[PDB]
């Protein structure tokens, strides 16, 4: 039970205000883990310098700035960075991100109300999810609301609201 | 970039003055945790996972050093080219449908920020809001830049006037969401 993380590695240099500096690491997962992606970015403030990725095989200078960086990093962490993918990504999916957010579970709130009626669809986990009436046109929903406390919401106008989401056995249905 | 999930992990950004760092991880969007530097500890979004899986708050620490050590090796470098101060964009909405005298909580989505600083006040009647606050650590964009959210818990009611007040450097004039029961 041990997620681990995705090493921003310090940087050589050479040749008042408030500056910022991020590193961001990346796992693009496909058919679980099948295939997968590791890309990683250095960022001065708001500009990306320097950049690995799986696709790609080495760090690379996005920027002028990051220009002696990709061989800097190569001769240094070019080892011990392509394995993340397996240290790293591989594992936290296969052993930390099943037991948790793969395996999270959360049924929607369904309610409809006159404004023009309003399907309520709330609180619900994972995003994938398919909303119907019960008509195809005087239809229009909002693009889907990330809450931030994993759980999504969507509100779609226009009598029963079909609902279909994973967290669910059966179909919901709400009537007006 | 098409994928099936996307996890965040060693996401760190440093910044100067005042020696702030924030560290978190991510999936599919939603934040997995952040470690308090403070008080080197990890704290998960979802205290459930906190309590099946763990995260080495050190593992956060070192990137934290080494964010903190590039950030001053890049600012030299970039000729101290100093941050550029965007204006965020508010929005508040309810988490769930509202329904008059039953609890609810009101979010306010913050996006476009940078740097990550930033102050997210609330207010009922044009009086400062402070018990029943909570925020979201700064989620990145693919802008690298950030977004954050508010939560107010709250009793919907129609005789109340909220408002979500943004302060950030980007702004010569605070943002003031306006948001009531009507
Ligand atoms: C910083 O200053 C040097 C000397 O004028 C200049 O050549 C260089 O382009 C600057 N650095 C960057 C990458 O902006």
């Amino acid at each position: 039970k041990k997620m681990r993380e995705i090493i921003g590695w310090p940087g050589g240099s050479g040749g008042e205000r408030h500056f910022v500096h991020q590193f961001k690491g990346e796992c693009y997962f496909t058919n679980g883990t099948q295939r997968i992606r590791l890309v990683t970015r250095y960022i001065y403030n708001r500009e990306e310098y320097l950049r690995f990725d799986s696709d790609v095989g080495e760090y690379r200078a996005v920027t002028e700035l990051g220009r002696h960086s990709a061989e800097y990093y190569n001769k240094q962490y070019l080892e011990r960075t392509r394995a993340e993918l397996d240290t790293a990504c591989r594992h936290n999916y296969e052993e930390t991100e099943v037991p948790t957010s793969l395996r999270r579970l959360e049924q929607p709130n369904v309610a409809i109300s006159l404004s023009t009626l309003v399907c309520s669809v709330t609180d619900f986990y994972p995003a994938k999810i398919k909303v119907r009436w019960f008509e195809t046109v005087g239809v229009s929903s909002t693009q889907l609301i990330r809450n931030g406390d994993w759980t999504f919401q969507v509100l779609v106008m226009l009598y029963t609201c079909h609902v279909e989401h994973p967290s669910l056995k059966s179909p919901i249905t709400v009537e007006w | 970039i098409e994928a099936d999930h996307v996890g965040f992990y060693g996401t760190t950004v440093y910044q100067s003055p005042g020696d702030i760092g924030q560290y978190t991880h991510e999936f599919d969007g939603d934040e997995l945790f952040y470690v308090d530097l403070d008080k080197k500890k990890t704290v998960w979004r979802l205290p459930e996972f906190g309590q099946l899986i763990l995260f080495e708050p050190q593992g956060g620490l070192q990137n934290i050093a080494a964010e903190k050590h590039n950030l001053g090796i890049l600012t030299k470098r970039s000729n101290f080219t100093p941050a550029t101060n965007e204006a965020p964009q508010a929005t508040v909405f309810p988490k769930s449908p509202v329904l008059l005298g039953q609890p609810n909580t009101l979010i306010c989505f913050v996006d476009n920020i940078f740097p990550p600083v930033i102050n997210i006040t609330w207010l009922r009647n044009s009086k400062s809001v402070t018990d029943g606050v909570y925020e979201t650590s700064f989620l990145v964009n693919r802008d690298h830049s950030f977004h954050k959210l508010s939560y107010l818990t709250f009793i919907p009611s129609d005789d109340d006037i909220y408002d979500c007040k943004v302060e950030h450097w980007g702004l010569e004039e605070p943002v003031l969401k306006h948001w009531s029961s009507a």
